[PDB]
RNA sequence: GGAGAGGUA
């Protein structure tokens, strides 16, 4: 569970694009068939996305580059 | 003590009814809209006056999505705005939306 | 999809294009079979089907027949939603005039056709005649005629000249005009002759005429020929279920107009006499007037109850109109409401929630989980399971709630903190439990307040709640950095009672091995909660680079404080929990903890503070009794002595020795003295009554009397309430502002008798009524404010400028009301400050002045700082990040893309309810004295006599930093000179503020030139003494003889010629003004700076409203328009004349002066622009146009901040500067240059600024502009985006004007984007709008 | 659906 967002904001220093990046990650996680990078303890998707952002293993640019890479493979997935 | 999730709907303008007698919902008054604008909150305000009260197709699809466990929205345009448009066009004024 | 809203006029052809049919019958419903009529006001063949895919007759009733029509009904078998979107059109037998374009004030018809509105009013209601062409005869184009005049004219002139009567005549006259040709003629005529009022009139008319030609509107479309009708479903016919129908007045007006139309149709078919048709056409005109807008005509129409009906124009205006009722704030699903209780066991980030409300709000999520888990394979079965709540659903509900925030809101939500997020915790009750710390933010007492609950549905909404509105993110109020979760009223009492010390308690003097040992000792009961004791404590200090260093010591404190120390986090000095810990101390403790250890430690620490405070307050058992209200033993003696004192003065006035007013004033004064003595005696006997032996003989300490312990700690009530409870309760004022000469000499521990209670009752009722009206008005004030600054959004990173303002500590004559360190805390610098080691750069020029730099400024005793302010930022359509400063609600610079106008408006409006509705200079500090703007001489006594008005004296301490200021009146004598040292309490100067002298400059003989008794002056020789006295007769006092000459007095010498002014070549003769009493004689010696002759001399919320509205003051202190010498001219035309002549330039400026203005300057004096000519309030407009912008802003901020801080409310300056920046936003062009703007256009400042800035890149010369100040009420209406204006007040005027002009709104504000229902360009939506702009463009 | 009255914060 989370009570604050201070450290996450420190990782992403705007507090507005933080919302959008976390929302995109949680959207990948909820409707998309992706999986978390941090162990889950019966926590909802929004809090899990925020926790992932906290540790700094997902931000906006890395999310975009991962999306580009997976889309490139998808383009290569039809052959 | 009172609550409302999805009940009746007014006739001229598609918004939830008011009062406890009818199963009406609360009123997100003007000052509360100011308050939400004061934060950076924009998505919550937009949904709270587009898909939770007015945009009919928006709220039907919202209910479908929520039941199917996939939170999203399809904003559209409020119906009350169309009411205003027709009402102001009922005078001699010709008002419309451009490109 | 769409991007702009276009608005214009509708030609009859276009109206036909909209419509889907024609209405012809005034009948609606049969009342027996509820089908519609044939083709009546409602219909199926016109508007559409009544049931989804159902033909009316029932020949086809299935969706398989979509599109086809019935061969008997003609209806279009399709959805019933068409019944809300098709429009009909009535055909009008006679042309008729749109009421809006007729009585709009100004009336577009009136000044487009340029006829007085009275005559068009007469013509349009068939009581006159108007010629159309009127050629080849005596008549002109548009002469008016009475009926008999028309008959006579046609009799003598039965030729072809046409003179018609009414709407048709107006239509022909309008359609018979050429616009642009008229524009040419009018501009040619406006070339000159004359620019007095015809200038304004012709400019307005040309503006309208060029408005028509610019747009695509023909003038005659303002005359309605075809009238559209609102669809049926937007005006539904609700049944009353009593077998009848409700009023639904709109249909009533429609049926009325249709009846009139059909009547006129028949009468026109059957060729009745002209009188009948004229009457019927008049009636039809009135019916249309009623329909379009009922009330603007002389008399409204009603059906019953003597209440006017709702015209179309009444369904938009006012609170009941769409804009302010169903379009800006809607009702909303997924909500609830309840009462609130305390429940102090909650963390700071959660709130209770009743089981029933939780199970009713979240129902869709419960359905989702049930279907996912396979416990109900449909929605009906799931709804059943929820309906009878089998025990399974409760665990599911708890599962859903886990991390799903909700929003709690209170009804009158003033400021941004009124609506806050929370986590929910399910409670087996029926009331919303609320954490007790946030009650301060909500201003929510628990005496029955109700709160509303909303739930955010989508994902982005949940994340926004958590990361913006969760209660652990709003700790610092946006108005000012001060914390807003200060422990409020009971925890504070507990802590204050915990950190005290009785001189001799149980277990005093022992020594302990740390806090927890003391805690155990106290709980075991061997030592009282407060007794002096030595204990060893280990503080932590992180003075290193973020490294905590532990250091132990052996302090001497009390076991209460030692126990409390166990709670605080690591890095805080121990002396922070060593004093008595009032309320202020707790607030400061929280502030320091936050400013040292980030956020999370602060919130957890606040929670722990609340817990311990409640626990030990409960242990205290601090109760209130009737023995704890001690009446001082000398009250009776004091009051009796005051009574005798009153009696003696009463006796004096009985014998006539004194006057009534002085008796009254002395009575009031002595009663005030008695009241003060009683209050002081009571407080002294109350706060220290405790005298207790210290294990020896005797001693005294701070008292434990319960009332004092509550008052001093700051929990509840100031000393005023204690005075009213124990001592006499002062003097009470009767309704009309007078003060009763007999005070109330009875406190509340004793009983008030009848009369005293009566008077107190009057006072209380006045207070109550005032609060009601005051809040009513403050609501309107804030609503106006937020609608002039709603469109401002910090939208850049750095504008790159250098202009700022000089921030300095504020002085009022006395002490410093506000130091420097609290006025520039958190605002970026403009020009790097140089320490007073001048040439020593102390700070860079573009750094944020946070706390450390504030300390550096303080120790170096900096005096005045150039600070970038939001009133001069050069960004267009928003302000730059640096110009604003620090967010003030979280410790860092403002984020790009943030709405600041709204938070500023709310922060200024929130405290609006706490306001009220209705000699000799004595330097008091040792230090050097400096004088600014000194033009002085040395008088006969060796002192310094000043000959200038703007002379100001500053007392500077030994450091070199100013510490006091005082205003020096003209001709005031000063003991010191310049740069001396003043002793404390020294009287440094004196003057005669009563009468004005004729002070000279140098010694010599004084000659009465042009001073002739009989017609110029009067020999009013002094009679009580007998010296020489002669009084100048004013222009009014004197007869015709002395009018021409100008009395004067030239300094002369023994030789007799005129001694010259030192320095310059203008001979020194002083112009004697009227009514100047003279005492000296002719040719008599006098010295420098001597009296040649003598000539005698709100603060409430409305003040703020007036100041922001920029209303002209009652008595404007007229200023000096330009620089140069001044002179007089024509006189006594009820007013004086003043002319001003520059040194070399032209001297055109002349002005009228009402006679009651005490011009301080004489003609022979040269005055620079911006110097007062009279005395009184200074209007903002002239301040702006004379002293530029950086003067009006400073004046506004100083005045408003005075009105606020006089009531002890803190507001940071930025919130007022932003309003002023949004206020002064229109500019007026003086010179077009190579630009395109006409001479007199009032153009948006941004447009002209960008046009000039880009043009200068080329070889073109830019335009010249002069900024203009408009009150907010006028500024919000004159906005480019007309939807913003329309949603504001008086929709009718702005809407008609915009329609005529053919404007085109482009949806850039924060308000119209709310109306349309898309993301705001304010917060998180800023990224989306940025991408949207960067894609389409 | 609209009016009128009373009440709570
Ligand atoms: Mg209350
Ligand atoms: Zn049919
Ligand atoms: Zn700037």
């Amino acid at each position: 569970a989370r009570v604050t967002v201070q450290d996450a904001v420190e990782k992403i220093g705007n507090r507005f694009d933080l919302v959008l990046v976390a929302a995109r990650r949680a959207r990948q996680m909820q409707v998309g068939g992706k999986d978390p990078l941090v162990p889950e303890e019966n926590d909802k998707t929004t809090v899990i996305a925020l926790r992932e952002i906290e540790e700094g293993l997902i931000n906006n640019q890395i999310l975009d580059v991962r999306e580009r890479q997976e889309q490139q493979e998808q383009e290569a997935a039809e052959l | 003590m009172h609550a409302r999730s999805t009940g009746s709907y007014s006739l001229v303008t598609q918004q939830p009814l008011g009062g406890k007698a009818q199963f009406g919902g609360q009123r997100f008054g003007e000052m509360e809209v100011w308050a939400l604008e004061a934060y950076g909150a924009a998505y919550t305000l937009q949904e709270m006056l587009t898909v939770k009260s007015d945009d009919v197709n928006g709220r039907t699809k919202m209910y479908k999505n929520i039941v199917d466990g996939n939170h999203q929205m399809e904003p559209g345009m409020p119906e009350s705005f169309n009411v205003l448009l027709k009402e102001i066009r009922s005078l001699g004024i010709n008002i419309e939306l451009e490109d | 999809e769409f991007d702009a809203i276009k608005i214009a006029l509708a030609s009859p052809d276009m109206i036909r294009s909209w419509s889907f049919g024609e209405v012809k019958k005034p009948e609606t419903i049969n009342y027996r079979t509820f089908k519609p009529e044939r083709d009546g006001l409602f219909c199926a063949r016109i508007f559409g089907p009544v049931k989804d895919y159902e033909c009316l007759c029932g020949k086809y009733k299935r969706l398989k027949h979509r599109g086809v029509i019935c061969e008997k009904c003609g209806v279009e078998v399709t959805q019933t939603k068409v019944r809300r979107e098709r429009m009909g059109h009535i055909e009008l037998a006679s042309p008729t005039a749109h009421i809006w374009f007729l009585k709009s004030l100004p009336s577009r018809i009136g000044l487009l056709l340029d006829m007085p509105l009275r005559d068009i009013e007469r013509v349009l209601y068939f009581e006159s005649y108007v010629v159309i062409e009127g050629g080849m005869t005596n008549l002109e184009r548009q002469q008016i005629l009475t009926e008999e005049q028309y008959l006579d004219a046609l009799e003598e002139f039965g030729d072809e000249f046409d003179a018609k009567m009414g709407a048709e005549a107006i239509q022909a006259l309008l359609k018979s005009m050429d616009l642009e040709q008229e524009c040419e003629q009018l501009r040619e005529e406006l070339n000159e002759t004359n620019s007095e009022t015809k200038r304004k009139k012709l400019t307005k008319r040309i503006k309208l005429l060029e408005a028509f030609v610019q747009s695509g509107n023909k003038p005659e479309w303002m005359i309605l020929t075809v009238l559209p009708v609102l669809p049926p479903d937007l005006r539904p016919l609700v049944p009353l279920d009593g077998g009848r129908f409700a009023t639904s007045d709109l249909n009533d007006l429609y049926r009325r107009v249709i009846n009139r139309n059909n009547r006129l149709k028949r009468l026109l078919d059957l060729a009745a006499p002209d009188i009948i048709v004229r009457n019927e056409k008049r009636m039809l005109q009135e019916a249309v007037d009623a329909l379009l807008d009922n009330g603007r005509r002389g008399r409204a129409i009603t059906g019953s109850n003597k209440r006017p009906l709702k015209s179309l124009a009444d369904m938009i205006k006012g609170k009941q109109g769409r804009f302010r009722q169903n379009l800006l704030g809607k009702r909303v699903d997924y909500s609830g409401r309840s009462v609130i209780t305390v429940g102090p066991y909650l963390r700071l980030h959660q709130c209770g929630l009743p089981k029933k409300m939780a199970l009713e709000l979240f129902k869709p999520f419960i359905y989702g989980k049930l279907e996912l888990r396979g416990l109900a394979t449909t929605i009906k079965a799931a709804k059943k399971m929820v309906e009878r709540e089998e025990a399974v659903v409760w665990d599911i509900l708890d599962e859903v709630i886990r991390e799903h925030p909700v929003l709690l809101n209170r009804a009158p939500t003033l400021h941004r903190l009124g609506i806050q997020a929370f986590e929910p915790v399910l409670i087996e009750g029926k009331a919303i439990q609320l954490h007790p710390l946030v009650c301060a933010a909500y201003n929510a007492d628990f005496d029955g307040d109700q709160m509303a609950v909303h739930v955010p549905l989508t994902l982005e909404a949940q994340l926004e709640a958590r990361a913006l509105m969760m209660s652990t993110n709003n700790i610092l109020s946006p108005a000012n950095g001060e914390p807003i979760i200060v422990p409020s009223q009971d925890v504070v009492l507990g802590l204050y009672y915990m950190t005290r010390d009785c001189v001799n308690a149980k277990g005093e003097g022992m020594v302990l091995t740390g806090p927890k040992e003391a805690e155990r000792l106290y709980r075991s009961g061997l030592a009282s909660l407060h007794a002096r004791v030595k204990v060893r404590i280990t503080e932590y200090e992180k003075d290193a680079n973020g490294e905590l260093v532990a250091k132990t010591s052996l302090k001497d404190t009390t076991v209460g404080r030692a126990i409390l120390w166990m709670i605080v986090p690591k890095g805080l000095p121990y002396s922070i929990v060593n004093q008595a810990l009032g309320k202020k101390a707790i607030s400061k403790m929280l502030n320091t903890c936050y400013r040292i250890l980030g956020l999370k430690p602060t919130v957890i620490f606040a929670d722990q503070i609340m817990y311990t405070g409640f626990a030990y307050a409960a242990r205290s058992g601090a109760s209130v009794g009737i023995d704890d209200m001690v009446i001082p033993e000398k009250k009776h003696e004091i009051i009796s002595e005051a009574e005798a004192e009153v009696a003696e003065i009463q006796e004096q006035f009985q014998s006539g020795l004194v006057t009534a007013g002085e008796r009254y004033n002395k009575v009031i004064d002595i009663w005030a003295a008695a009241n003060d003595r009683v209050s002081k005696a009571m407080m002294d006997n109350l706060q220290t009554e405790t005298v207790i032996n210290r294990d020896g003989q005797e001693e005294k300490q701070v008292s434990f009397n319960s009332i004092y312990m509550m008052a001093d700690s700051g929990a509840r009530g100031s000393a005023a309430q204690i005075r009213q409870l124990a001592g006499m309760r002062g003097l009470m004022a009767k309704p009309d502002g007078s003060i009763i000469e007999t005070p109330i000499t009875a406190n509340f521990r004793e009983g008030l008798n009848v009369l005293q209670y009566f008077i107190s009752t009057h006072g209380a009722r006045k207070g109550l009524a005032d609060t009601a009206l005051k809040t009513a008005n403050s609501g309107y004030l804030t609503r106006r404010l937020v609608d002039v600054a709603q469109d401002l959004v910090v939208t850049e990173d750095d504008c790159g400028t250098h202009e700022g303002i000089m921030m300095t500590p504020v002085i009022e004559g006395g002490d410093v009301k506000e130091p420097l360190r609290d006025r520039v805390l958190g605002r970026v610098t403009a020009e790097d400050v140089l320490k007073p080691g001048t040439a020593d750069i102390l700070v860079p020029r573009n750094t944020l002045l946070h706390e450390q730099w504030c300390d550096l400024l303080e120790e170096n005793s900096v005096d005045a700082v150039k600070v970038r302010s939001v009133v001069s930022c050069d960004t267009d359509f928003g302000v730059c990040a640096h110009c604003y400063g620090r967010d003030l609600a979280r410790g860092h610079i403002i984020n790009k893309g943030e709405a600041i106008g709204v938070i500023a408006a709310q922060s200024i409006g929130e405290p609006g309810t706490q306001l009220t509705m209705r000699s000799s200079i004595q330097v008091k500090n040792k230090g050097s004295i400096k004088l600014s703007n000194v033009k002085s001489v040395v008088n006969s006594s060796g002192k310094l006599v000043i000959t200038s008005r703007n002379t100001e004296l500053k007392l500077i301490d030994e450091f070199g930093r100013t510490k006091e200021s005082y205003k020096v009146p003209y001709g005031a004598v000063l003991a010191k000179g310049d740069g001396e040292q003043v002793a404390g309490g020294e009287t440094v100067a004196n003057w005669d503020p009563h009468t004005m002298p004729v002070i000279t400059e140098v010694s010599g003989f004084v000659r009465f030139t042009d001073m002739i008794d009989g017609q110029t002056i009067t020999r009013q020789t002094d009679e009580l003494t007998g010296l020489s006295s002669l009084v100048v007769l004013d222009s009014a006092e004197r007869t015709a003889g002395g009018k021409d000459l100008r009395p004067a007095l030239k300094i002369v010498d023994a030789q007799g010629n005129d001694v010259l002014i030192p320095g310059t070549d203008m001979p020194a003769q002083y112009f004697l003004p009227g009514k100047a009493i003279v005492q000296l004689e002719d040719g008599v010696q006098i010295s420098s700076g001597d009296t040649l002759a003598r000539i005698p001399q709100t603060g409430g919320l409305p003040r703020v409203a007036d100041l922001f509205e920029a209303r002209r003051p009652k008595e404007p202190a007229i200023l000096a328009e330009i620089s140069g010498i001044v002179s007089f001219g024509k006189e006594t035309k009820g007013k004086r004349r003043l002319v001003i002549t520059p040194v070399d330039g032209s001297d055109p400026y002349e002005e009228m002066i009402p006679k009651w203005r005490q011009l301080n300057v004489f003609e022979g004096e040269r005055v620079e622009r911006g110097d007062v000519i009279s005395d009184g309030p200074e209007a903002p407009h002239d301040i702006l146009r004379l002293r530029g912008v950086h003067a009006v802003t400073r004046y506004i901020v100083n005045e408003v901040q005075d009105v606020y801080r006089l009531q002890g409310v803190k507001i940071n300056d930025k919130h007022i500067e932003v309003i002023v920046r949004q206020m002064l936003r229109k500019a007026t062009i003086v010179n077009a240059g190579s630009s395109d703007f006409l001479e007199g256009e009032q153009v948006e400042y941004s447009r002209v600024k960008i046009a000039n800035r880009e043009l200068e890149a080329n070889g073109k010369v830019g335009a010249t502009y002069s900024r203009d100040l408009l009150g907010i009420t006028k500024a919000s209406l004159a906005t480019e985006s007309f939807i913003s204006a329309a949603s504001f007040q008086e929709t009718t005027r702005v809407l008609t004007e915009a329609a005529v002009a053919g404007k085109r709104d482009e949806l850039r504000g924060l308000k119209e984007n709310v109306i349309v229902g898309r993301l705001i360009p304010a917060g998180t939506g800023y990224a989306y709008h940025q991408d949207r702009m960067r894609r389409r463009a």
